[PDB]
């Protein structure tokens, strides 16, 4: 069986973990590579948090690379429409070290998650909430010799990465985007922050 | 607290001049778009 790895956003235990607020996202799966997981909150009210690695348990929301699970099951939410509706809300208490991801509505089939805004938390609490959008998958074709996917690659520790992907553009027929940054066709960027975050851009090729 | 995108973020991510840039969220760099005047979208790809 796969190393599928339990982390967690602060401690290391589940007595560690904040209690979910309503709509909050309970455990972010990552899908790129080996599976893990990384647990979030505690689901209130004597449910659990989801921990399958697919969708078919009812209580997901996928977006790229990763899975988000919910304590309570998803077709309840309404679908966002593109651009005006905002998916998810993120927060963070910096004297915690919690972050909280609050979700609204699900994106449209063939839909990317971006950042859109942001405003004030509110008047008795510190910073910015950010807000997130649904936009559907690019119909751009690569141009020659331009990137067509970007990775950011978290390495949380030597062999766990946390990775970010950013699609740029569809390959000619007859070529392949890289889909994971130790494929052919990928380049190493730079730096990124961290030492421990590397950035590598992939380029179609042939097959 | 924004940062600067990294050379190939800056140079092939947003479209129609949006500006590049980073916000630190939970250890990971969130890219965004800054759309110019009549776009949006992820990439700032389409217009208003
Ligand atoms: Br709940
Ligand atoms: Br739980
Ligand atoms: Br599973
Ligand atoms: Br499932
Ligand atoms: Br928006
Ligand atoms: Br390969
Ligand atoms: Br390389
Ligand atoms: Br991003």
């Amino acid at each position: 069986d796969r190393d599928v790895r339990i982390l967690y956003q602060v401690g290391d235990s589940e007595e560690d973990l904040p209690v979910c607020a309503p709509n909050a996202v309970c455990s972010k799966i990552d899908l790129y590579e080996t599976p893990w997981i990384e647990r979030q909150c505690r689901c209130p009210d004597g449910r659990t948090c989801p921990s399958s690695l697919g969708v078919e348990d009812g209580h997901t929301i996928a977006d790229k690379t990763r899975h988000y699970k919910m304590c309570q099951p998803v077709h309840k939410l309404p679908v966002c429409k593109h651009f005006r509706d905002y998916t998810w809300t993120l927060t963070t208490a910096a004297e915690l070290n919690v972050t909280e991801q609050i979700v609204h509505c699900r994106c449209p089939r063939n839909s990317v998650t971006y950042l859109t805004k942001r405003e004030p938390i509110g008047n008795d609490s510190p910073g910015y909430r950010y807000l997130f959008a649904c936009s559907p998958l690019t119909r751009l074709r690569c141009q020659r010799k331009q990137p067509c996917k970007l990775f950011t690659v978290r390495k949380r520790q030597e062999f766990l990465d946390e990775v970010n992907i950013n699609s740029l553009c569809q390959c000619p027929k007859g070529h392949r985007c890289p889909s994971h940054h130790t494929q052919s066709g990928v380049i190493a960027g730079e730096s990124f922050l961290e030492d421990n975050i590397q950035t590598y851009s992939g380029y179609c090729m042939a097959n | 607290p924004t940062y600067k995108c990294p050379e190939t973020f800056d140079a092939w991510y947003c479209l129609n001049d949006a500006h590049c840039f980073a916000v630190k969220i939970a250890d990971l760099p969130v890219y965004s778009c800054e759309c110019a005047i009549g776009f949006m979208g992820q990439r700032c790809e389409y217009k208003e």
